[PDB]
């Protein structure tokens, strides 16, 4: 609103070489080809119409995908985890016990799905609805090394999550997931890329999620213009650098990365989720899954499975690490900054 | 309106014709390009200025 | 909120509002006059477990 | 460009109609809701 | 079946008001070119 | 030969618009607006008795 | 509540003079008034909404 | 047209609709007999005057 800024004032309202643009087009000349040679309300309602007015008197910023999706809160709860978190979106429920039948190897259970799955909807009642990252994490949990913050996730869902005994459905969604490996039926095949949460609209059973399924995160329409930010946070068991690790001080843009791990034996089976930063090309990354996840491989013929999630468009990507309070638990949580979110597919390598 | 002539029998009598046709407009178009280049955009613009 | 789609526009309304129901007891009764038609048939349905 | 001209009317209008219809389901909005408000403070006779 | 769309043109100017206002579609048979719309559609231009 | 079909006139409607201060229901209301809420957190209410 | 009534005398004519006859000949349609349709499809054209 | 009611979610939004219709007529007629006598064709012409 005309500030004494006046050098690059004009570059950041939309310039100065825009008004020498629209110069030689509008400002001159006759061509196109040319020839030869009522006190507090009402103005309050007034300038609430001015407000709009100003709006339609004119018309960077980047362009987003908002969507949408009405889910039942059973699994997931928008509620306990806060805005900018991962969402993972389901497949249908009924189609896991009849393709465990054809897909199992012989010599395995294929009425172990049918029974580990039919026994969480008969804990989630004490449909492609929604499980969200935080919610993930505690159930692969006895499968993770430092194992001490492993159990700081388990520790704030038994006590927040809206249901009954969240806990009780951990020891069976972890049962339903490793139900999965040992028939065949991954659940690499079932778990969808939903965008980041910028709000929710709960009820009662469902709640409405909103999200981000394409574009960066920081500047969406929260809902609230009190606090229109966002940031990315991710629990430190998932995290997973490979620039640090490999000595690799090169700036450059950081890419994101899903990473599941597999480990098929007879009634010895883990679930690992993990969430990789690297500068890696994707078709220079399975080399990386076997240096680090070779180990499971001699184990095991898919052992990994991972699929892209996001650009740091930074030359210097920016992590920070600290523990935010998921109601009265702390749980180190590393922080991702100015993600732009580009989904994309999975891959087998048997 | 075509006309006639008479005739003498034992040929049947001719009668004035009339003949109507419509016809369809056909439709074509025609193509040239102009294109520019990105130090033009600039400097018409007013950016390099 | 402008939000694209199918080829048109979306424009989506939201007034955010409040309510305080500021009488201390009850300060409404809900009373019921008459019945309409009673929706289930009363049957007899055995149940199958 | 001319019929044109006349068409825009038949899309401005377009909007009126839209217009309207859209901030009226506000006032009848309102209106529905202190039912749902009221029917959740209010107890039944006889109890 | 011949149901010719209705002339858009003409009845921008109506000749007199319609009175009771009802959910029409709830009986359509009184009708032959019956049109639903969303706020606003293309064909309507 | 001379055909024709016709319109024997149009009828549109008139959207009845309603102020909600017009119903007998505004006596429950008190209805004053924020011009700025969305900032707002929590607001409260004080009774004595 | 009463006894005698007032009531209207005359039916109303529908007459094709005018522009609208040519279309009934010519176009092959017809419009109820269209000395007033094809009026205000002018004025329209140019003043307001 | 039709007039909408906003409602708070998670009911999808809901938009305003426009109903367009129109009604053909259907065609009768009417009969009467008037018939004359033979004799009363006579007198009139005067043929029996």
């Amino acid at each position: 609103t005309k500030p004494l800024p006046t050098a690059p004032m004009a570059w950041a309202e939309s310039s100065p070489r825009e008004l020498a643009g629209h110069a030689p087009l509008r400002r001159v000349l006759r061509p196109p080809i040319a020839r030869r040679d009522t006190r507090a309300t009402r103005d309050d309602t007034e300038q609430a119409v001015d407000k709009i007015l100003r709006g339609a008197r004119r018309a960077g910023a980047p362009r987003y995908h908002l969507t949408r999706q009405v889910t039942l809160t059973d699994l997931c709860q928008p509620n306990a985890e806060r805005a900018g978190a991962l969402l993972l979106a389901l497949r249908h429920p009924t189609d896991l016990p009849h393709l465990a039948r054809h897909r199992a190897p012989p010599g395995r259970q294929t009425e172990r799905l049918a029974e580990a799955w039919g026994q969480l909807l008969e804990a989630s009642a004490l449909r492609a609805g929604l499980v969200s990252f935080n919610f993930l994490v505690a159930a692969c949990a006895a499968a993770y090394d430092a194992r001490d913050a492993a159990e700081a996730v388990r520790a704030h869902i038994t006590t927040n999550y809206g249901g009954t005994r969240a806990g009780a459905r951990l020891d069976r969604f972890s049962e339903c997931l490793r139900a999965m490996v040992h028939t065949h039926v991954f659940p690499h095949e079932v778990m969808r890329f939903f965008g980041g949460l910028v709000s929710w609209v709960t009820q009662d059973e469902l709640a409405s999620v909103t999200a981000v399924c394409s574009g960066p995160q920081e500047a969406t329409h929260t809902g609230h213009p009190g606090r229109p930010r966002s940031a990315v946070t991710i629990p430190a068991c998932a995290f997973v650098d490979l620039d640090a690790e490999l000595c690799l001080g090169g700036p450059g843009a950081a890419f994101l990365y899903l990473v599941f791990t597999y480990r098929q034996c007879r009634d010895q089976e883990l679930c690992c989720v993990y969430v990789v930063k690297s500068q890696l090309p994707p078709r220079g990354l399975e080399a990386a899954l076997e240096r680090l996840f070779g180990r499971l491989r001699i184990t095991n013929c898919t052992y990994a499975a991972f699929a892209e999630l996001g650009v740091m468009p930074d030359d210097s990507p920016r992590c920070l690490h600290r523990t935010e309070r998921f109601g009265a638990v702390g749980v180190p949580v590393v922080i991702l900054e100015g993600v732009v979110w580009r989904p994309g597919g999975w891959r087998a390598c048997a | 309106h075509q006309p006639l002539i008479a005739r003498d029998g034992p040929h049947p009598v001719e009668q004035p014709v009339h003949n109507y046709m419509t016809k369809v407009i056909d439709r074509r178009a025609l193509n040239a390009a102009f294109s520019l280049a990105t130090e033009a955009i600039a400097l018409l613009t007013g950016e390099a200025l | 909120a402008r939000h694209e789609t199918g080829g048109g526009v979306n424009f989506t309304l939201t007034q955010p509002r409040g309510n305080v129901d500021l009488g201390v007891g009850y300060t409404a009764v809900a009373a019921t006059a008459t019945v309409r038609n009673p929706v289930t048939d009363m049957g007899n349905l055995p149940q199958n477990f | 460009d001319g019929i044109s001209l006349h068409r825009q009317l038949r899309a401005i209008q377009q909007l009126a109609r839209n217009v309207q219809a859209v901030l009226g389901a506000f006032e009848r909005g309102t209106a529905d809701q202190m039912l749902h408000v009221l029917l959740e403070k209010a107890p039944p006779l006889a109890l | 079946r011949d149901p010719p769309g209705y002339r858009y043109a003409a009845a921008m100017v109506p000749t007199g008001s319609i009175l009771s206002t009802i959910e029409v579609a709830s009986h359509r048979r009184l009708f032959d070119f019956f049109a639903r719309v969303r706020s606003d559609e293309n064909s309507l231009y | 030969d001379v055909e024709f079909d016709a319109l024997l006139g149009s009828y549109c409607n008139t959207l009845s618009l309603v102020r909600f201060l017009e119903l007998g229901l505004s006596v429950a209301c008190v209805c004053t607006k924020f011009p700025e809420l969305a900032y707002m957190n929590e607001g409260r209410v004080q009774f004595e008795v | 509540e009463d006894t005698e009534a007032d009531v209207p005398v005359t039916y109303g004519e529908m007459v094709l003079n005018g522009a609208n006859l040519v279309t009934a000949l010519v176009m092959g349609k017809a419009v109820r008034s269209l000395d007033d349709v094809g009026r205000h499809l002018l004025e329209m054209q140019e003043e307001q909404l």
